[PDB]
Parts: C-alpha cells; structure tokens; sequence
C-alpha cells in the first residue's frame, strides 16, 4: 500500500512536471485538461474553462453508456474471469488497433514481393 | 478467542507465583458485574436500529471502577472481559485507587454519520446510566472515542443527576475542564521509563543511540523529549518507510515538517523497511508500530540492549524467551503505555478537587509516579528470578488480591 | 528482462522408444516435468501484438490457435509457476483441452513471433501439460449451473462441435439431448482418430463429466429414418445440425471394384471399435498381418492408416502422393505469418523408418496409380510419375512420365485422397440448402433457410481441424442463445 | 438446550400473528438487563465456597420487574432468561402491571445447612442490592424457596434500606405482612377456569365428572373446591396410585385421612397406573403431574371434553395437534396457573397499600381477575382461528410489544 500511494504521488508529480506547474496546490485549480469528443454545451455546464474543438457526445449518451457497462458487468452469469485488455497490446476480439497483424503482414508481403495488389 | 483463556492463564501464573490459595483466582477469574443492553436509535432516514451494548468491572473492592469504550463492530463479551482484567493490570501496577473495567458498543463509526453517533452516545448514557456515577464508574476515551463523545457524555450525566460533574468522565476538552499534556503522556511515560532503564542497566543518556519506528502522536513526542534531554536519534520509521543517520537526524526538522499524519519519507528516495530498520546498531529499541514484529528469525537480529514495548504485546513467547537469554531489557507494554492511564488519573483528581494544575505540575507528578512504579517493579524482579512480564502480571495482582482479603469477600 | 529465447534451447518431453512404440497401444508421449514446463514457458517473450492468437485463414491455410487461447497469458503463468491460476485462463476460453493439446497440428507453433529463424515456443506441450496436471490433481469438477429455464435445443451430431455446443448450452441453462448413431459419443474423437493419438479413456472421462452436468447423451439414434425431421422440429424448438462430413470421394478410376479395396475411415472405425469392445479379439475387422498394404491419399488419414498397418504389422507399407515432397525448410513463396510447408517427420513415419530394416524408407511421393489388377484379390498396382509444370498463365498442371510405369505388389490398399460434405441427400428431411454437399452457411449467422436449423462444424466448414470445430460449437451456441432468448453475453 | 431457541419461536410466532414489525420482536428477543454475581459464603466448616448467582430484568417497559428464584444446581443463563420470558408472558396474559424477570443461584440446598442458607441468601441479597427495589425488581417465592428465605430477604432489605419496605419482597410470612390463601392461588385459579370452560362450553358443572391426577396441595384444594361447588370427582391419583368410582369417592374423607404428602391409597388394595387412569370416562381431565404425559398414543384414548394443564407443558405439540382436531377445549397452562403469580401481586398491593384485605376480598378479586382474563383470550381465540396456546401467547405479548411502541424504546 505505502509503494503503490508513493509510486502514485511520483506520478502525478511527472504529470505536473509535463505542464510545467510546480505545486499540487496550484495544479489542483488548474484545468489542464482538453476534452476530445465533449458537447460544446455539456462543457460550458460542468466543464467550464476546458477546451473542446468538436463538441461531440452528449449526457444522455453518457449514461448510456454507464449503463450499458454496468448492467453487463452486473450481469456476468458465465465466467469468473476478466477478460483481457487491449489497451496496451493487442487481443484478438479486443479493441481494434491501427497496426494489426493482417495489416502488419500484408504490408511486409506487399512491399517484398513488390506486388502491387 | 483465546484472549480470555490467555488472560485466565497469566493470572493463574502470577497468583501461584504469589502464593495465595485458589479462592483469589475463583473470584478474578471472571468480572463480577457484566451488563448487556440493547440501545434504541433514529437514523437520518427515520428507520430505527437497535446496538448491542456491553459493560464490565471488573473489581471493585479498591474503589471505583474505570474503562474505556470502544465503538468497534467486533466488539464481544469475551473480549470486554479480557480488556477489562488487562486495565485491573494496569491499574494494579500504576498503584491506583481504580479496580478496572470495560465498556464497547457493536456499531460501525465509518458508515454512522454526526448527529447519529451523538444520539447512539447518548443512548448509552441512558441506558446505562443506573450502574454508572462518579463513586460507580468511569468512562475514559478509547478506540474509536475522543474529546467530542466525552463532551457529550458528560453533558448527558449533567442532565440527568441534576448537578454538574466534570469529574464524572474524564479525557474531556479543554475548556469543559480537561487536563493538559493529554495528548503526550504515553510519550512522558515511555521518556521515563527509557531514563530508568538505561539509568539502571549503565547505558548513558547522553550520546544513547535510539530507534522509533512508529511516527504517530507517540513517536513525535518521544523523538522530540529524547531529543531534548540529549540523546540522539539514529532511526524513525513510519507508513512510507523510514532513515537512517549515526550521527543525528535534525529531530526539529523532521517535527518541523511533520504533517497531519506524521509521514515523513521523502518521494523521489529509497526508504528503509522495518525489517531492515530493526537490525540497525542502536542501544535501545522501540517498536510501537504494527504487532508481531518481534519473532524468532529477527531475534537473533535483534542488537539493542533495552527495548520497550510501547505497543500492545508486539513480540511473542520465543522472542521474549530469545531475548531473556541474550540477557536483553525487555520493558513490559503494561508498564510502557500507562501514561494515559495515569494522566486521566489526574484529570479526574483535578475535577474532584475543583482545581487544575499546570504542565509542570503534571510533568513532575507523573515522572514521579512511573518512576516510582518502575523502580518498585525492577527491585521485584531482580529478588525474584522472573521475567519482567511475570513480574509486571505479579505486582499487579498483589494490589487488588489483598484489598479483596481485607475486604473479606473471600 | 526476460531472455529465455536467446539463452535457452528447446527441447521434447520423454517419448517411448520406437522400437517399443509398436508393442503397446497406449499413449506414446508424456507431458513436460516441473522443471522443463518452466524453462519452456519461461521462452514466450511476453510477446505484444501476438501472431499465435489471429486465427484466420491466410493464403488458403489457417495460422494461429483459431479459439483465440490466451497463449502469452498462460505461458507468463506457467513459468511463473501457478498452475491453478493458468488452468482458469485456459479453460476461460477453450472447452476441451484434453482433446486440442494432443490431438491439434499446432497451427500456433508454426505461426508466431519467435519462429523467425528460430524454433517456435512448444505451445501444444504446454497446454497438454497444464490440462495433464490439473486432472491428476483433481482440480476440473462439474460446475452443475444453478440456473436453469426449461428450454430444449436437440444437438445432433457427438462431434467435438456438438459436445462444445451442449456444453455450451448447458451452462447457459438449456437443456440439451445428443443424438448419435455410433454407440459411444465423441464421433471422430472415438473411432476415427487413432488409439495412439488418442486414448479412449480420456474421451469417456470427459463425456462422463458432460454427463454429469447433464446433457443426457442418447445412442443408436440415426435421426435419419428412424426419427423424422417434422417431429423433431415440433418436440424440440432449434437443432444445432453437427451433422458432421463423412462422405469420402471415390477415384473414377477402372479396377476399383474387385475385393480388398476399403476406405480409410470404415477400416480405422472397425479396428478401434474391435479394440475397445475385445482387445480385437472378436475377428470382425479388416486383418493384414501377413499382407501388404498400400495408403493412396496423403495427410493424417493417410498417417493413421500407415500407423494401424504398422501396428497390425503388415510386411510393407507405402504411402503415395501426388503433391511433390515437401522442402527442408522456408522457400521464397513462404513465410512465417503463413502456416509452414517444411519436412515434418511425425510419428508413424520415424518409426516405421526405425523397424523396417529391409527397406527403411517411406514417402513414396510422385505417383498415385492407375488401373489396378483383376481376378479376385489385387496382385499388382501400376503407377507412374508426375511432375507439376505451369501452362496457359504460369498454372500449375500435372502432366504424367510416359516412361516411369511402375509395378508395385499391392493385396490391400486404402483411399483417403479426401472428403466431401455432410451425408446428402440423405438427410434431406429438412429444407437446407447444400451447394457443394456442403450445408450453406456463413461465418457466424448460421440461421439457415429453415427456422431453428443452424449449421456447425465441418459440415460447413468442409474439412477442418478440431480447433475449428470447437469454435464453431461455441460461435453457434451464442448465435441460438441469442435467437432464443436475445440477450446472452457468450 | 432449547429452551430459548424455543422461546424465542413461539414469540416469533405471536408477534408474526400480530403483524408489528421485527422490531419489536428484535427488542424482545433477549432481556435488557441480565446480571451475573459471585456470592462469597462461610461454611459451618470455615471453608469459604463462592456460589454463582444470575439475576434477569426481561423488560420493564410496564413498570416494576418481577421474578421467582431457584436455588436449583443446573441453572444457568439460557434457562434464566427463558424463564424471564414466560413469567413475561404470564404477566402479559393476566394484565398485571409487571414486566417480568428471574433470579437464581447455583447450589445444592440439599447438602446446604439451615445458617448456611441464611448466609447464602443474605450474601445473595448484598450482592445485587444495586438493582433491586420496591420500583425496579420484586423477588418471588419459587423452586427450593419459602417463606423463610422470603422473610431474610425482607429482613436484610429493611437493613440495607434503614426503612421497613414489607412490599419489597412477595411471599413473606403471615405475621410478617403476608396474604391469606397464598397456598390455595392455584387451586382457585384453575377452578375458575374449569367452571368458565364448562359455561361456554355448555357442560353442566353439576354433576360433571372430574379426574385430578396428581394430589399435592394444588389437586386436594381443587378437589375440595370442586366438591363444594357441586361437581362430583371420580378419580384421584397420587405417587402411589389412584382410585376410579363412577358416583363419587367422599373427598370430604381423603381430606380428611390426607396425609403430609397427599398420599391417599390403600396399603392392602391394588391401584391404578396414570396411564390408565388417563384412559378414564370424564367430562374434564386436570393434568397436575409429571410432565411429558399426554402424547400420540394416548391422544386417541383420551376421552374428556375438557382438558386443563395445571402442570408446566404435560402435553406436547402432537398431543396438541390431535385434541385440536378433536375439537377437545385445551387450556393453556400460562393461564392454568397464573393463581400464585396473581395471589403474589395481590400480596404486593396489600403491602404498598399497608391495609390487608380478608380471604373473602382476596377470593372475589381473584375470581374477578381469572374470569376476565379467561373471557378475553376465549373471545380473541375464537375470533381468529388458532389454537387456545397461540392466542395466550399472543395476547401476553401485545401488551407488552404495545407498551414499549408507546414509551418509544423502538
Ligand atoms: C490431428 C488431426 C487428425 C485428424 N485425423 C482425422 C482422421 O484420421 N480422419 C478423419 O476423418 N478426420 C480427421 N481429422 C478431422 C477431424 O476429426 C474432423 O474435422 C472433426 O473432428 C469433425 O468434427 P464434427 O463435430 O463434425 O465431428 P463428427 O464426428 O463429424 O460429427 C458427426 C457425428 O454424428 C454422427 N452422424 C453421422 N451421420 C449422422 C446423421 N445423419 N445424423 C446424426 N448423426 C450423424 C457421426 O457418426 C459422428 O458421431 C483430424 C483432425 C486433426 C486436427
Ligand atoms: S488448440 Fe492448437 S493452435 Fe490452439 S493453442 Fe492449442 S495447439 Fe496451439
Ligand atoms: S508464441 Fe510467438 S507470438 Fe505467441 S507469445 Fe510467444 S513469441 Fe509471441
């Protein structure tokens, strides 16, 4: 317990050392943060201040979506397991990724062969 | 489980060692008045549950009784029992006019809310009001219990005998009528019990290399009186780890810059464990951290000649019986942490008198007192060749045996 | 810092000599020690973006263990040491381990990361020695899922597709009934593949444990003309047709009909059958102890026949092909994403080199045959050369050698050149829709054209592996899980 | 063993019935005030035995507690608190002003000498002082208990108090300040009881045929009360046998010849076994023996209309179950006899009050008191469809579950 909380506290001094601010009690106010993919509306009522280029989802898909995640997590009636991340790595049935192994080697096969299809 | 068996034992053990007939351990074996009430509470949301409460005295036959309270949910009648003859211990080696006794509701302070505790307090008061007064009982502060709940429970006894008693309850704020330096006794009890100690065993003060792992309240104190009485401080330890510096380690800074909860390892540097932490040249050694620490492979290890249990019973059997062949100084937990004992000792002789006394006056009256005891305790082990635990159980039990011969109860 | 793939070199479990392998029909291979399991495991690398997982068809062969095992995971938990932990993982996703780890050709192997220049990481070894291990100690019991909705779903077929989808279904809580003709369950896994492979007693142990939870298997059961497809369709609302494909292409060739000439998979069901019922003692099988015996049809039909031959001991045995011998190691137009095409050397072929000190060769490659001899029993076989040449658009041809006819003495031959599709127009009861004998279906979405029909298996996929049928049975048990009750997670 | 667990079903099943919350049934459950003490005690020897005592307060939500106390060797705490529960219940069904409670003391009054008793019960009497009082506990007599002891009792109250509190303690002795008829409670209890039965029943009290097994005081006063109003007795049972005359068996001579012990058989005759006797034609048959008689065997023998259990649970639950489907009238034993618990608190009034009433004011009173009660739990027995047991306990319990909804403990 006491790595893991010193280990945290090391990061978010290396987050707050990324931006520049040097005290926890000034980053605490401050909103460093850029919202990519929030309502414009959605932002300028709770997350005043930040920044969105595209507006984006909205509350109501927002819930949705806990509720979705919550009433599938609830519901798990088949297995006792997690099922595996794919944000770090790539799992097949996970979540897509640019470089896939298809993409990966149908370009490495391409670009020997010097084939053009 | 086994606290009470434990309990029942050690007691047996002293009373052989004593010599008194089996009639004392018929009568201590087992507290003479256990009470078991139900308190009718209101939550917020209007719905009504009921707490189990619990009471214990232990022994009367000295005077009046006293106890903690402990709102844990765990709490049981074994344990209340246990608790209670482990306080007629304490107060038996303090030399006081109490017998002993323990008090606990079944409740969960983490989800209990404000106005709910202070009704749940009140409660209690009420319904254990009938056993309980200033010539009865006792209450004092304990796990999951402060100055707040103390406040109220006096307040409540106010109300309901009609007359003010501050005396009633002790650990009570300041401005109600508390006494001062309650928060450092433990620290002035363990800084005069390592003087004695090492007084006793040759080892000088000055210059004495120490080790405090365990950065609470306790250890904050005990690092600052040892470092103004002289001796340096080569080690502390805490939540996050611990240093370590032969020569000093700047005790003013560190307090300095002790936070709320006493941590005080750096962020971006390795700490040092307590495994490791316990093996560091020191003279004396003083685990008040986390309980069984002290076992057979780090008894070996174990390099300090006094070591003082300020914690509750943190070593076992084969770590004392390592030590005692080494020829160690092991300072009993019951003789190390009755300073609160004995400084709610004084607040309740300051509200009987109606007069308070000062620091200095509670300082000098306090080191005489565990002085004293420590004194009268090593002498009795050194006539009799026991342990120092043995002893401690032992000089206890003769206080409270003979009051009750010469009561003629038995 | 791992670096097991560098600084370690990989080995083989403790196999049964050879020369002893041909005595005793039992299991010729035991799984990994403590010591040699980890220091295996310990080569994975901890592998991102893992190769051994895609399981997808690539250039006409599959590449990668196609029920998506968590290989990385379970190799980091071998060598670990947690063994309890793996076998949960693995069995997370795959159903029947005791089957894929020493039954499937190891798709995984052969397609990874670490097969670059490199022998790949035993992934079959270690799975079969998780499963091993953990049935020796007891671990798998029935789950016996508390839930339960009276439904009834009616597999067809004992495949492994159709036990994966009982058992499937059984945990979702619907209840399921297995109609098979052959008189124990497993189909192929029973009789088809061979003893050696494949020891009986763990397909009966298993299929006691499916009984156990509840599937309630029934036997001798055709479904074809002793039970009709209207009334199973009103008794039963879905039908998951695990037909299987047992229909085997014949050579339209002349010569084809005197006596002696059997198929593949007749004669190997005769011979495990004979086994399990008397130690072949009974004396209804195919005998060719003092015999020839000729395999035309190469590939693991054409193995497992050479093994019962060998076994039966037979005086001579060739295996013929017409695809030209293999190479010793990676050509041009292959590469590691792709499944190999490498010299292989499985059992019965080291071992049958090994024994025959007369003539200690085998892979008699280049050459089928042709019209074979008459009067009664076969005396002789004729054969001649072909070679693979390209005409029209650089299109592979075979052409024959006019001078290379050859006389080879044959008195029994086998053919397993192959299969077909499921038995149509046998069981035309239902109204689906076959194109090449095959049932029509698409990958996932098995709805047919009749309501409550589903393909599965082979009987649309051709012929595949029992990796693939596995994961067809789990894919089509989600599919009716979600036809029926429209909610189901898997 | 399962005296509590069985206690605590059937009030589960009464509050059940009722339709209050679980509150109520959670307040109940368990007494609010149960007190364990050790009695220091000389023997004539000079040897000093500690007896353990037990004291239960079941609630007092009504008013002043109440409770016998048993000197008997296998008391223990679960039996304690279960008896507290059903004098609890016998309070409730005969509307007194009690809330319930019971005492006791481990120990053999059979090795026990008389100066020892008197010390053992003035020790007793020293110990739980604290608790007891004319508004807070009234000790009873009960089993291994008497005039005698109730009369130390009061004596040392007066002394502990400095001031006479004759209605301190029920039970005293006649000169003391006691009740007249306090032998006979029982008996007038259950013969208002029968002769109400009979009336709603229709069974002509003239002429009715009545068995009594079991002739300590309780079946002589109640065959000599029946004799008096008119009905005519044809069978008496004893240790040592019984008689059977279908026209009558002179009850003024058994009276008459009525030994110390009750015995009343012949020596030269043969007799009748109770099992036998059970079996006898008669309109109204008084269970008042050892208990666990009435069972399946006999239910189908049993020929009475009326059956009365004067004795604490004759019969059991499948005995129970076949006379309800008989449709043979079962009365409670709770309310069977409650005559000493009504006569006691008769005996409290008459103290507080410091006028003694005569033996005709304590009869009609009492009448008064039984026909009520009996009347009220026929009437709500017959307006819900339950057995006689049922709605005894029911009606005891919503008395005392409505008062402390009232006081507000829940
Ligand atoms: C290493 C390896 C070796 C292999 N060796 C062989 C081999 O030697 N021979 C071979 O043929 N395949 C072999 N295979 C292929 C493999 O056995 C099959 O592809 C697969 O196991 C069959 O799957 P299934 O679910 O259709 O099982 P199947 O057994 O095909 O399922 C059909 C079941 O239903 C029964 N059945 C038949 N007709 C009907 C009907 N009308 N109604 C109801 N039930 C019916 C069948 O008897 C059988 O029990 C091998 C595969 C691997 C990986
Ligand atoms: S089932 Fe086959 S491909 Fe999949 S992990 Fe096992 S051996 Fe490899
Ligand atoms: S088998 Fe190959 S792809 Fe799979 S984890 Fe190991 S190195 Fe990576």
């Amino acid at each position: 317990v006491s790595k893991y909380g010193k280990s945290i506290t090391e990061g978010v001094v290396k987050v707050m050392s990324k931006m520049g601010i040097s005290t926890v009690q000034s980053y605490r106010g401050a909103q460093i943060f850029e919202a990519v993919g929030i309502s414009r509306d959605v932002i300028d009522r709770y997350f005043s201040g930040t920044a969105s280029q595209l507006g984006g989802i909205d509350l109501q898909t927002i819930a949705e979506e806990a509720q979705r995640r919550h009433r599938e997590a609830y519901q798990d009636d088949y297995s006792k397991t997690l099922e595996p991340g794919s944000d770090f790595q790539w799992r097949n049935g996970g979540e897509h990724h640019a470089f896939n192994p298809k993409t990966i080697h149908t370009l490495q096969w391409a670009c020997r062969r010097n084939d053009y299809n | 489980l086994d606290v009470l068996k434990s309990t029942q034992t050690v007691i047996h053990k002293a009373l052989e060692k004593l010599g008194y007939p089996e009639e004392v351990y018929e009568l201590l074996k087992e507290p003479m008045r256990l009470l078991t009430v139900k308190i009718p509470v209101r939550m917020d949301d209007g719905s009504v549950k009921i707490f189990t409460g619990y009471r214990a005295q232990h022994n009367d036959s000295v005077g009046p009784t006293k106890g903690g309270i402990r709102f844990h949910p765990n709490v049981t009648e074994k344990e209340v029992k246990a608790l209670s003859i482990w306080m007629s211990l304490k107060c038996g080696i303090i030399d006081l006019p109490y017998g002993g006794g323990k008090g606990g509701i079944v409740c969960d302070p983490r989800d209990m809310s404000f106005r709910e505790l202070e009704r749940l307090s009140r409660g209690y008061v009420r319904a254990i009001s009938q056993i309980v007064g200033p010539t009865k009982d006792v209450p004092a502060p304990d796990v999951f219990t402060n100055s707040q709940i103390m406040a109220w429970m006096m307040d409540e006894y106010s109300r309901i005998d009609e007359f003010n008693s501050p005396g009633f309850i002790t650990g009570k704020p300041l401005v109600l009528g508390g006494s001062h330096g309650r928060e450092s006794a433990t620290a002035k009890g363990v800084t005069i019990c390592i003087k004695e100690a090492a007084k006793k065993r040759g080892i000088d003060i000055k210059g004495a290399r120490v080790v405090v792992q365990g950065f609470g309240n306790a250890g904050s104190y005990l690092a600052k009186f040892m470092h103004d009485a002289g001796a340096k401080v080569v080690g502390i330890s805490d939540a996050y780890g611990g240093l370590y510096d032969p020569e000093g380690l700047d005790i003013d800074y560190l307090l300095d810059r002790r936070d709320s909860f006493g941590t005080v390892t750096k962020l971006f540097n390795d700490t040092i464990t307590n495994q490791e932490l316990l093996e560091l040249d020191c003279d004396i050694l003083v685990p008040a951290a986390i309980e069984n620490q002290i076992t057979e492979e780090n008894a070996h290890n174990i390099r300090a000649k006094i070591v003082v249990e300020a914690a509750n019973g943190p070593t076992t059997l084969e770590g004392t019986k390592i030590l005692s062949d080494r020829d160690i100084l092991l300072v009993p937990d019951v003789l190390a942490s009755a300073g609160g004992v004995t400084v709610s000792y004084f607040e309740w002789v300051q509200n009987n008198q109606g007069f308070y006394w000062s620091e200095e006056e509670v300082e000098e009256k306090l080191e005489k007192m565990m002085v004293k005891s420590f004194n009268n305790i090593y002498e009795m082990a050194n006539n009799r060749r026991i342990d120092m635990r043995l002893a401690a159980y032992m000089v206890g039990v003769r206080k409270m045996a003979e009051a009750s011969r010469f009561r003629g109860w038995i | 810092k791992p670096t097991g793939f560098m600084e370690i070199k990989r080995e083989k479990p403790a196999e049964r000599d050879p020369l002893t392998r041909l005595k005793d029909w039992k299991e010729y291979s035991a799984p990994f020690s403590e010591e040699a399991s980890k220091r295996q495991g310990a080569r994975c690398m901890d592998c991102g973006t893992p190769f051994c997982q895609i399981g997808a068809d690539i250039n006409g062969f599959t590449s990668g263990c196609p029920i998506y095992n968590l290989i990385p995971e379970w190799n980091g938990l071998v060598y670990r040491g947690r063994w309890k932990e793996a076998l949960e993982r693995l069995l997370k996703t795959n159903n029947f381990p005791e089957f894929t780890g020493r039954v499937c050709p190891a798709p995984c192997e052969g397609s990874c990361t670490l097969a670059i220049s490199d022998p790949a990481v035993s992934i079959k070894n270690i799975e079969r020695t998780i499963i091993d291990k953990g049935f020796e100690n007891g671990w798998i019991q029935p789950r016996i899922p508390k839930k339960r909705t009276g439904k009834k779903v009616a597999i067809v077929g004992s495949g492994p597709a159709g036990l994966a989808s009982a058992d499937q279904l059984n945990q979702a809580g619907h209840s399921v009934t297995v109609f098979e003709r052959a008189d124990r369950a497993g189909g192929l896994l029973t009789y088809g593949i061979p003893n050696m492979k494949l020891e009986k007693g763990i397909v009966e142990r298993r299929i006691k444990l499916l009984t156990q939870e509840g599937i309630d298997f029934v036997t001798n059961t055709e479904i074809g003309v002793d039970i009709t497809a209207d009334e199973l369709k009103e008794q039963f609302d879905a039908v998951i047709l695990c037909t299987g494909a047992q229909k085997q292409r014949d050579l339209l060739i002349e010569g084809r009909d005197s006596k002696g000439v059997h198929y593949a998979m007749d004669y190997l069901t005769l011979a495990t059958k004979s086994y399990l019922d008397s130690n072949f003692k009974d004396k209804q099988f195919i005998d060719a102890k003092g015999k020839d015996v000729i395999v035309i049809g190469g590939g693991d039909t054409g193995a497992d026949c050479v093994a019962t031959a060998l076994r039966q001991k037979a005086k001579s045995v060739h295996q013929f092909g017409k695809h030209p011998k293999l190479p010793p190691a990676r050509t041009n137009d292959n590469m590691w994403p792709e499944q190999p095409h490498v010299f292989t050397l499985e059992y019965a072929y080291e071992e049958a080199e090994a024994k025959f000190g007369r003539d200690p060769r085998e892979y008699s490659i280049q050459t089928t045959k042709m019209v074979a001899d008459k009067n009664g029993k076969l005396k002789e076989l004729h054969t001649i050369q072909m070679e693979k040449v390209k005409n029209e658009h650089g299109k592979y041809e075979f052409r024959e050698l006019p001078g290379t006819e050859k006389v080879w003495p044959a008195q029994l031959v086998f053919i397993a050149i192959g299969f077909e599709g499921t038995e149509q127009p046998l069981l035309k009861q239902f109204g689906v829709n076959s194109v090449n004998n095959k049932i029509s279906a698409a990958y996932g979405d098995y709805q047919t054209n009749i309501d409550g029909v589903f393909a599965a298996g082979d009987a649309r996929r051709g012929q595949s592996l029992i990796v693939w049928a596995i994961n067809e049975g789990r894919e089509v048990a989600r599919e009716v899980d979600r036809y029926l009750m429209g909610s189901s997670v898997l």
